[PDB]
DNA sequence: TCTTCAGCTGGTTGCTGAGAGTTGCAGCATTGCTGAGTCTTAGCAATGGATACTTCCCGATTCCCCTCACAAAAATAGGTCAGTCTGTCTGGCTAGTTCTGTACTTGCAGACACAGGGCATGTGGGGTTCCTATTTTT
DNA sequence: AAAAATAGGAACCCCACATGCCCTGTGTCTGCAAGTACAGAACTAGCCAGACAGACTGACCTATTTTTGTGAGGGGAATCGGGAAGTATCCATTGCTAAGACTCAGCAATGCTGCAACTCTCAGCAACCAGCTGAAGA
């Protein structure tokens, strides 16, 4: 059959995910990893969803952010493709 | 119940007298009041620091105006410091 | 400190396309607008678009969309206006001028102008022309088609020469200007107010509106002194 | 608000887009719609109203009645027509 | 108690944030890194928000104590109070 | 005599008292003076107009009656000035800016 | 007779309790002025500001104690926090 | 009656009241309590003796018997602790810590 | 008076001993222009925080503190000097 | 034939040299006729403490010192040793201030 | 939740390499040091070196110098000590524990310890060991020969297990620890005081200087209940 | 019999460390009162169980297109060197600026009557939203 | 035959609109103290001026890093398919946040004091100079 030529489809999402919105991860398993994570600290935390609503939107603008970073960080070297060498210089200039 | 106290219906003054047609929804109220919220402390932690500067224990038009002066960049500061200075001129007529 | 370079007349035959620059420096270049205006002695002043060169972001008037084509370049603080298909009613002189993004702000600073030469909204300005001493008022009519709040500038261009902005938001004075000028009115109705007049005075004088997309000027209004 | 048949009337003033809708009789206010134009103009008119779904003929069809009860802007029997009274015109 | 939701972000949603951020291509060791960044930003924050609802003595954890910790840590966030 | 607003008597929106109590006991200084609310309300209805005239703007482009969090992301951060002010903050469904790199685009 | 107010002869007491026979100069008398006045801007910032958080008009030793636990990170938060305990119940005692 | 200072009563070396009239002036709150001032001196006196102690040893392993701000930054360098609380700083006369690349070592 | 041409003041050895500090092996032969740049604009924005701060002081001559308050503005805390 | 090093020994002793001397890089009378050519434009005839100009001095090479430690991380990154101003460009970009 | 995983015993003959890791979790790997001690019944604890993985400052006992080598993996968390030549004495158990940079903190969680296998200030436990009932009295001294300000820190080692953290900086308890053990003392004589006795209190004990830079450990105690 | 070298006695000119003077600031003795600690209960949102379905994710295949390995160049920048041009460090000298001291004054804090704007609530017009019954041609 | 046009019941969202009420911002009066115009002491910034020495810089050789080209290869983009949690409403519970009432603990305000801190001045000592006196050497 016809297949498409590859990243043609890929800029497709690229195009609509940017012009989006809309939240891009599932609330279920977020709140599951928020309430382990928070176990650690004092056991029988209670968390309202607008603080689960809050950490969800902190992540997704911390992650474009770096991911941004990362996009110029791998195009500097004349590359498409990033690699665990691209976010450990962002979050070194980033200063983590 | 509680008296929650914000800002919503001079943010809605402001955009029917400037936009007579705009509608509005709460979620852009809410990002209206933290912003406006985050400017405030904001300005007004420059204006206190500025005034505990100059060993002044009153906040007044001209710290304040620097603090401006110094946060908003480029043509916010001189546009600002315009509408500010006329407000508090007419003001001093009353 | 300003600057805004801009190149000399060009002697160009029809049917061809032509490119010039706009070099400036004395600012952060990438945050200000710059914006293209035309000059033909039969219609006045043409306004043609604008360009923001912190995002590259583009916007041509309907009547020139298509012929006008802006090119920026962040490196040498550079842009440059492309006319394509050049007819023979294109001999006009090119400026180019500076201003910010704010609605408030206007067009405060001229390029020379580039004079080349080919081998909605009503803005109207009610009294023409008018005679004076060195002493009396002046009072000029900006009325408008639909309503503006308060998007209006006024301008002074000598001959041969560079516009000079007067008023700005309609009622606050620019950088350098005498107290003599003093602008009234807001909503559809628009006026300026002149206290004394002196001999370096007597230009031509022209209202701006920019509360709408298309930037529409006056008709003109020339002014004589003594 | 009450901007349904006034700006019905203000686009049949201005005389723009006359395929979809336009004059029959403008003395008595009486206009004959398309059948093929009118899902462009139940898209327009959502977009305008600033609607959540799309707009369906038979959904103005059922707003449109209801001015019929008030007694200004009325309905007579024939294909696809639609009428105002001197008042309002 | 709960475990390992670390794997509970599927493949897809790390390759939409990709999306969202403009990324091409990405390499199959992406993915772990980005738990683990995602990890380390979540342990900071929440231990600035349980610090802030254990000084007022309350277990529930509100959403504007979160603006406040994300506002301390240089990440202020709007439309939460 | 007439009660009368200090918004009212400044041509102001904002309320001036109100901004005044958030100055005395907002813990900035031991004294406050007359015309600092009034500086305030004032530039407070610059910020907010401005960036409410960009916000209108970007949804009349789009053609849309609502003033959506995405029209004040394409407000805000397609003004540098803006992005010198609100560079560190994030916004509850903003978003991004459409942007690619000019090399991801094929030949 | 300008009446500077610094702090650098407190510090040389404590540096010369903790390191009796080391000299030190005027500069590092400079930075560690400036590092105690920095940190105890911070500091009570961060403490006038959670105060201002719960509706409390004072600052008592569980505002600056979740404070301190705040902006040191990690194990110097229980160190200081243990020390700051320590001392202010032999203050208590007195 | 015979007054004793409150650096005294708690056993510390840094001054309670200096530090509460800052408090009091330092226009924070018009309320302070007993215990905030003397938590304050603390941990003051924690951070100092750290970086005092910790100079000490850059002074002592670089046979210097006076502490130069160079040895001001070997300390607040060398610990993620002391540097993630001082991210953001610049400490005058003190240079930068010596650290070298692997890639531009030689080869051989 | 007044003064003219001093950002090329800088020399470029100079600028090769601050990258040596900055810890770099091979520098090229272009990066004095956008290093003069990029501290040109470094400098000018400190002296308009530092002249608005000293503006407000209704003071003539710049002191140290008001340096370290305009250091301070953008979160680069400077000390040493009070 | 005279005795010429190699180079990179006579640049990893410079780097060795400078990582350790504290003393100031820049020559203080051009920072300081400088910090008088970006002072004219904001107002006239400033003065200024030499202690305020020694704090704008250390201060930039702080600055300076920490954009070229970034520049030469993403040199190293990009296979390369040779700085070329696209590698400060990124930086200046992830820093965040562009 | 912290944890230092080792390896297991070795039976290596003398002269050979021998190198085991020192994994760690439940922390942040980089925010604490990594110390090592090895045991031996004629001599005791006796401490060998640390490694700070931010800087890989390694800092070794001047009789360990040349014989012990220590490496850093930042990637997978591990540190690795690394024995060469192996001395025919060198048949002991070997300790590895998690101490921060601070010089009030100690090593507060230790490794279980690895059994390899070969084919300055003296500081004194005054004690030698102790006999009790369930309820008596009991006091351990601790004299030292120079002075230190109070940078001491005591331990209690199970048989067969790995020591465990009493008290911190001589005075103040470790957390975990009831409040039935209390440090005491500072300078140079030091006391360490516990009041209830208990069945599981069989075992020995030390206190751990750390004031100069060459870790020297206690005689060690042994207390015996009923 | 003269000069010349040398030491004592008395007054001068600096020199210097400790008794003494001085002043801004922490600590001690009340006090009231007001913000903070405690108990109670309403009430409202969070947590867990139920269920369908529907969208998403995990798993095998392909291939093709980036990327890394490697050779040639060829710009391009580093090591020496001659001449230099300029930074610096000395000493002085204004002289515009800055701090200290007062009067007073004028704008701002405290306290009380109030009433008009702001908040939550509910309602009503003006729209949307689905689906089922009736009637004319294409 | 048949489906677009035609009514209508029944809900469903949203933007204003009215109202109760409540609570806090205006207003007026009284007190009061921080800021300021003015005058003078002092202080250090800019400039001046000369000697000098050492970094700067253009030139030059050379070596070596980078870039461009070729090419294999393998890794992920794209696609199909089938199962599996995500979630949208729906409810029961409960616990825990907060308003309100009550009671009181410590801290701002006031006044006095006393030690804190280098500072202000002081009386004996080191060197300088001359008159007086006395021994040495011609």
């Amino acid at each position: 059959p016809h297949r498409y030529r590859p990243g043609t489809v890929a800029l497709r999402e690229i195009r609509r995910y940017q012009k989006s919105t809309e939240l891009l991860i599932r609330k279920l398993p977020f709140q599951r990893l928020v309430r382990e994570i928070a176990q650690d600290f004092k056991t029988d935390l209670r968390f309202q969803s607008s603080a689960v609503m809050a950490l969800q939107e902190a992540c997704e603008a911390y992650l474009v952010g770096l991911f941004e970073d990362t996009n110029l960080c791998a195009i500097h070297a004349k590359r498409v493709t990033i690699m665990p060498k691209d976010i450990q210089l962002a979050r070194r200039i980033r200063g983590e | 119940r509680s008296r929650k106290e914000s800002y919503s219906i001079y943010v809605y003054k402001v955009l029917k007298q400037v936009h007579p047609d705009t509608g509005i929804s709460s979620k852009a109220m809410g990002i209206m009041n933290s912003f406006v919220n985050d400017i405030f402390e904001r300005i007004a932690g420059e204006a206190s620091r500025l005034a505990h500067y100059n060993k002044r224990s009153t906040i007044t038009s001209r710290e304040i105006q620097t603090a401006v002066r110094l946060l908003l960049p480029g043509e916010l500061a001189k546009h600002a410091v315009s509408e500010g200075t006329k407000a508090v001129t007419k003001y001093t007529s009353s | 400190e300003v600057q805004l370079q801009q190149s000399g007349p060009e002697l160009v035959e029809p049917g061809t396309s032509v490119k010039m620059p706009c070099k400036a420096s004395g600012y952060t270049f990438t945050s200000y607008t710059i914006q293209w205006v035309k000059q033909t002695p039969r219609q006045g002043l043409e306004w043609i678009g604008y360009i923001y060169p912190y995002n590259a972001g583009t916007k041509y008037n309907e009547k020139f969309k298509g012929k006008a084509t802006l090119t920026s370049d962040k490196s040498s603080s550079t842009v440059y206006m492309e006319l394509s298909s050049l007819t023979s009613e294109d001999s006009a002189v090119y400026y180019c001028a500076r201003k910010s993004s704010r609605l408030r702000s206007t067009l405060d600073y001229w390029g020379q102008g580039t004079s080349v030469t080919v081998s909605d909204i009503k803005m109207t300005q009610s009294p023409s022309s008018m005679h004076a001493s060195l002493g009396e008022r002046v009072t000029i009519t900006c009325k408008a088609s639909q309503d503006i709040r308060s998007y209006l500038s006024w301008y002074q261009q000598k001959p041969w020469k560079s516009p000079k902005t007067l008023i700005y938001y309609a009622t606050s004075l620019a950088d350098g200007v005498p107290s003599r000028f003093s602008g009234s009115g807001s909503g559809q109705d628009f006026s300026l107010t002149i206290n004394n007049l002196e001999s370096d005075d007597t230009a031509t004088y022209y209202c701006l509106q920019h509360g709408e997309s298309p930037y529409t000027f006056g008709s003109g209004t020339k002014l004589e002194i003594k | 608000k009450i901007r349904l048949y006034q700006f019905l009337l203000d686009l049949l003033r201005s005389g723009d887009m006359k395929d979809s809708i336009w004059w029959v009789d403008k003395d008595k206010g009486t206009f004959q719609f398309s059948s093929k134009h009118k899902e462009a103009l139940a898209h327009r008119w959502g977009i305008q109203k600033c609607n959540r779904k799309k707009m369906t003929y038979q959904k103005m069809a059922r707003a449109l009645r209801n001015y019929g009860k008030t007694g200004e802007v009325k309905k007579v029997k024939k294909k696809l027509t639609y009428q105002f009274s001197g008042e309002v015109l | 108690v709960l475990r390992d939701n670390i794997q509970g972000i599927t493949k897809p949603a790390i390759r939409r944030l990709a999306r969202r951020g403009g990324v091409k291509r990405i390499s199959g060791l992406i993915y772990e890194e980005t738990r683990g960044v995602l990890k380390v930003f979540l342990e900071n924050v929440i231990r600035d928000a349980v610090t802030y609802t254990e000084h007022a003595k309350r277990k529930t954890v509100t959403a504007m104590d979160v603006v406040y910790a994300l506002k301390r840590q240089g990440r202020t966030l709007y439309g939460f109070g | 005599a007439k009660a009368k607003s200090r918004s009212s008597r400044a041509g102001l929106q904002f309320p001036v008292g109100r901004v005044h109590r958030l100055l005395r006991k907002g813990n900035y200084a031991e004294r406050v003076g007359a015309g600092a609310p009034v500086y305030m309300a004032a530039v407070l209805e610059y910020l907010t107009a401005e960036i409410l005239e960009l916000a209108g703007n970007a949804a009349r482009d789009n053609k849309k009656c609502r003033i959506i969090p995405r029209h004040l992301q394409l407000a805000i951060r397609n003004d540098e000035e803006l992005n010198k002010l609100l560079g560190k903050v994030t916004i509850a469904q903003g978003g991004v800016l459409p942007n690619i790199q000019a090399v991801l685009l094929p030949k």
